[PDB]
């Protein structure tokens, strides 16, 4: 759907690991989802697994980090998300998806477009969109700002 | 060795979190047992002043309020009374035994007992006073507890205000307990379960008539919540579905999967060197899905939750078992587009090519499903009667025992519909495929033979499902509506074939403990539903009969949903709450709440005449009127009739600030009355009386318009006022402008405030009613259905 | 104003606009947000007055 | 001496809108013959929202 | 879809502001019109062509 009437916003998201949107809301959202899912089952083994996974997300919400510097060792408060996990990749894809879905409800205050495609792969993401009319420089600039 | 630290400020997200439960963990209720006797007034010694104002060597007991805490402004007073109504309803008890709270009178002739510690305290105080009459001591000596144990009844003395008597007597005469016998234990159980010889019931107890029990409120949906509150309905539907999954039995010994599937393998004559569509028939013929389908189907059909299909058209056996499914189960029970697509596929690759027809030219939004048009396109007696049945397959909505029921045909229950279908299939097997090759015949006919060699087992399976379905239908309290849901369950037809292919001569029936659990949970939910409805209806009908105009009817509904610990209050909007409110307005109130509110209505003003912090208004007539004699004050600036002068409401002035009238009346000294809740101060002087200060307070109101820095004066005069020699010597009747609109306290009548509260003696109350019942099932082979004929018999 | 997420909930679950295109095509809700309602309220009023 | 673009005075209060919502509820209650079924229930419920 | 139970009306200060502003604009409009007209007519009466 690339055309003279369409545009595409593409964006690198590789620095968004220490960010303020990978802390508390992400984990608590997942915890809430687990609560819903817990109320969506009857078996007990599963609920045990879910409560343990929940508590895992609790522990990942507050997490300190061994780092040497010469001989002595620093340990820093890092209650957020990064790679190095069975969950991190797909979960980061999710989180970037949720983030961009959250961002994307603001161009709608000033433009009419039909979201044709959104894509997220790790350290980047891009969405293409087509308009009711043809594109100009001023609309791209103002949209960008 | 050393460790180093780098601390870090952060934000903190704060959800609402909408605390949930599931049905099995919902606790039923906790009864209100009574605390102290719900007093509103209490006595108090005050001095007393004889007429001419001077003082006795004696005191007197007067009624006063407990907790004078009332606000300024009538709106806030109506708020107070809303809170008061809420408190009494929060304190309204269900049952009460008086002996637990009773105590001993220290002054009874016969050494008898009384009801409360404070009653006897008052008695003792009045006993130890030097200046109290002998008659109240005589009264205290005659007052005792009476008993008639043939009837299990007691009558205890109490001393309390007449309104208090009204409340407590209402509690006595409307305490919801009934005599309990085993006949009521029986008749609380449904008829269908008593009429079922596959469950046997007994108990090892004989309760007495001294026992008691609370009857649940299993009243129906006043609100029609199936009508356009579809989010909650989908939630509820899932919330019953999950409950239903908890109670379907796990299957007993099934036939060996590998052996049955070895037989399938032998009967198919596969080849290791071809693609063979037949191969896909084996997709998902495991155990653990047979059980899954068995649970999912039944829990859906009981919960009235729609369900959707996922199926790959390359697997024809999936379709071939979905045939049976869609035949024996109605079509509106599934979501429309799924089974439309599935039936359409089935037609366009098994059926119309056998009799030599076009595939189809079927529309997406066809107002007819393909089977309806196909009822008339075909030429086949069996299939045509079959399609007629299909078109007229639907539930029967019938109200039995108060609850609605989606009852089957009574030709579906007993599996006979399958004979029409299977006869049609026999007359299809015998067909040639004039258009299509012989390998395709071979594949199709072989697949349908795998299901045609299980005729009896499928009939028995359907009958078994039907039995458990009706048996669980009988254990419902909430009426079961037929309206399509938002959300489905993805059903795999591989699990259906797994179900249909692994069964023989073993029956699963719900254990009675599971039944009783399901029933008690449904009971508790329904009773919670009705009681919270009744609560909320009470508050709404209260608030609309009181002009609580600033109040915003959102938090009430939020509390209503919070007490139902399964809903998402943080993500329900306001419009839905308000529509729920709009329906709630039109409902009748229950008898308890309606009566209590009527009492409170008729007596709130009388209650308001008390509370000696605020007076109900003030007149100003620029004239030196006379003062009235009283005997707890002396001469006071008090009014009690309000005749003459025209009255301005002050809450009306706060609402509609128009100070033109009052201002005009003040410059030109025009007389007026002023109505509205108001403080005062108690000026015990004299020099602030003659100077006529209580008119000085209002001239700021024209300067600064805010009527909040408004504090009237109260001109109290007595023998404890530092200047009472004046009234003795100078011989002047006091006179004052600006009387106050107020009533005096009511003198305390010891005789008439005494009452005798009557109640039962020593009953017991039981809640978990089916704990006394022991229950068991017949042997599963020795079962029997409605038709008086063994299900699960074909071998 | 009303919290957006409630309306998001009910629209999102009852519509299933996720489902109501091709499943392999892109569809979802659109801005219910704040700073658009009052934007509209200003736009409308100022245009009708002018 | 100033011009004004005024309303019908049954609009300044909302009373004429009752007739609108009766019509809209009726439109909800009707089928959409050509239309699909998933898309119809979705549309009907989206109308019933307002 | 997000509104209910919160009334916002113009402050009296806002009303007064918007009235003074509109008054000033209209008054400026009429005064400069009259001035412009006068200067034009005076330029056309002294035969300054």
């Amino acid at each position: 759907f690339l055309s003279n009437n369409s545009m595409v916003l593409y964006t690198d998201v590789s620095q968004w690991d220490s960010s303020q949107h990978n802390t508390q809301p992400f984990r608590k959202g997942i915890i809430m989802g687990l609560d819903m899912l817990a109320n969506m089952t009857n078996d007990a083994r599963v609920i045990q697994t879910l409560n343990l996974y929940k508590q895992t997300q609790i522990n990942l919400m507050d997490s300190y980090v061994q780092i040497p510097d010469g001989n002595v060792i620093k340990k820093i408060q890092y209650g957020a998300v990064a790679s190095g996990e069975k969950q991190t990749k797909a979960a980061n894809s999710i989180a970037n998806l949720a983030l961009i879905k959250t961002v994307l409800s603001r161009i709608s205050n000033k433009y009419s477009f039909a979201t044709k495609i959104i894509r997220v792969d790790g350290d980047d993401n891009y969405a293409v969109l087509q308009f009711n009319t043809e594109v100009t420089k001023q609309m791209v600039q103002d949209v960008s700002n | 060795v050393q460790y180093e630290i780098l601390q870090k400020t952060i934000p903190t997200f704060e959800p609402k979190e909408s605390i949930l439960k599931k049905l099995e963990d919902i606790k039923p209720e906790q009864v209100k047992k009574q605390t102290k006797l719900f007093r509103i007034f209490e006595p108090r010694q005050l001095p007393v002043y004889r007429a001419n104002g001077e003082k006795e060597l004696r005191n007197r007991w007067y009624w006063k309020l407990k907790r004078d805490t009332l606000p300024d402004g009538d709106y806030d007073v109506r708020e107070y009374f809303l809170n008061l109504y809420d408190q009494v309803l929060t304190e309204m008890p269900d049952y009460l035994l008086l002996k637990d709270m009773a105590v001993e009178n220290k002054n009874s002739r016969d050494a008898g007992k009384v009801v409360d510690s404070e009653t006897a305290a008052i008695c003792d105080a009045i006993f130890q006073d030097e200046e109290t009459e002998g008659v109240v001591r005589r009264f205290i000596a005659e007052m005792r507890q009476r008993v008639q144990a043939d009837r299990n009844v007691v009558n205890y003395p109490s001393i309390l205000h007449p309104i208090d008597h009204a409340f407590n007597e209402y509690f006595l005469q409307h305490q919801l307990v009934e005599p309990l016998n085993n006949d009521i234990i029986f008749n609380y159980i449904p008829e269908r379960i008593r009429n079922d010889v596959n469950y046997i019931l007994n108990m090892d107890r004989n309760l007495p008539s001294t026992a008691r029990y609370i009857r649940p409120n299993l009243l129906q949906d006043r609100l029609n919540l199936h009508d356009n509150f579809e989010s909650l309905w989908d939630t509820i539907t899932t919330s019953n579905y999950i409950l239903a999954r908890s109670v379907v039995p796990d299957l007993k010994e099934l036939v060996s999967t590998e052996a049955q599937i070895q037989k399938m393998s032998q009967d198919l004559q596969l080849e290791a060197l071809t693609i063979q569509s037949e191969t896909q028939f084996l997709t998902g013929i495991n155990s653990q899905a047979a059980n899954d389908c068995f649970k999912t189907l039944i829990a859906a059909m009981l919960s009235q939750r729609t369900m959707s299909l996922d199926f790959v058209t390359t697997n024809y056996m999936s379709l071939i078992s979905g045939m049976w499914l869609l035949t024996v189960v109605p079509n509106d029970m599934f979501i429309r587009e799924s089974l439309v697509a599935c039936q359409l596929a089935i037609i366009n690759t098994i059926i119309y090519p056998a009799f030599g027809m076009q595939r189809m030219h079927y529309r997406n939004g066809d107002p007819q499903t393909p089977f309806q048009i196909a009822e008339q396109q075909i030429q086949n007696f069996q299939v045509a009667n079959w399609l007629h049945f299909v078109n007229n397959n639907q539930f029967r909505q019938v109200v039995i025992d108060g609850v609605l029921n989606q009852v089957l045909n009574d030709n579906i229950r007993n599996g006979h519909v399958v004979n029409q279908l299977m006869e049609a299939l026999m007359q299809l097997s015998r067909q040639q495929f004039p258009t299509m090759p012989v390998d395709y015949k071979r594949s199709i006919q072989r697949g349908i033979l795998l299901l045609s060699n299980r005729l009896g087992q499928l009939v028995d399976l359907t009958r078994l499902l039907a039995y458990n379905y009706e048996t669980l239908m009988a254990c419902i309290t909430m009426n079961m509506q037929h309206v399509q849901t938002l959300t489905t369950e993805k059903l795999q037809l591989t699990s259906v074939t797994s179900l249909c292919m692994l069964i023989g001569n073993a029956t699963v029936i719900p254990s009675p403990q599971t039944l009783f659990h399901y029933y008690n949970v449904n009971v508790n939910f329904h009773s919670n539903y009705n009681e919270r409805i009744n609560d909320a209806v009470a508050i709404i009908t209260a608030a609309n009969r009181l002009n609580l105009y600033q109040k915003k009817m959102k938090s009430i509904v939020e509390d209503f949903l919070k007490r139902l610990q399964i809903f998402d209050i943080s993500r329900v909007p306001d419009d839905q709450m308000y529509r729920l409110r709009d329906r709630l307005r039109l409902l009748p109130v229950e008898i308890r709440r309606l009566d209590i509110f009527n009492l409170i209505l008729m007596n709130m003003e009388q209650i308001e005449r008390a509370s000696d912090k605020i007076a109900q208004g003030v007149i100003i007539a620029y004239r030196d009127m006379q003062l009235e004699r009283d005997e707890m004050y002396g001469y006071v600036n008090i009014a009690r009739n309000l005749d003459g002068f025209q009255q301005i409401n002050l809450e009306e002035l706060m609402r509609t600030g128009d100070y033109a009238q009052i201002t005009n009346m003040l410059l030109n000294n025009q007389p007026v009355a002023l109505v509205g809740a108001l403080p005062f101060i108690t000026d015990s002087s004299v020099i602030s009386l003659v100077a006529k200060l209580d008119a000085t307070v209002f001239a700021q109101i024209v300067k600064l318009r805010k009527v909040d820095t408004l504090k009237p004066i109260l001109y109290k005069i007595n023998s404890d006022s530092n200047d009472f020699y004046l009234v003795a010597n100078y011989d002047w009747v006091p006179t004052s402008t600006t009387k106050v609109y107020k009533q005096i306290p009511q003198q305390f009548d010891f005789r008439a405030s005494m009452h005798m509260l009557t109640s039962n003696l020593t009953f017991t109350v039981y809640s978990d009613l089916l704990a006394f019942v022991s229950a068991d099932t017949v042997e599963p082979i020795n079962a029997v259905a409605f038709d008086n004929m063994r299900i699960m018999n074909e071998l």
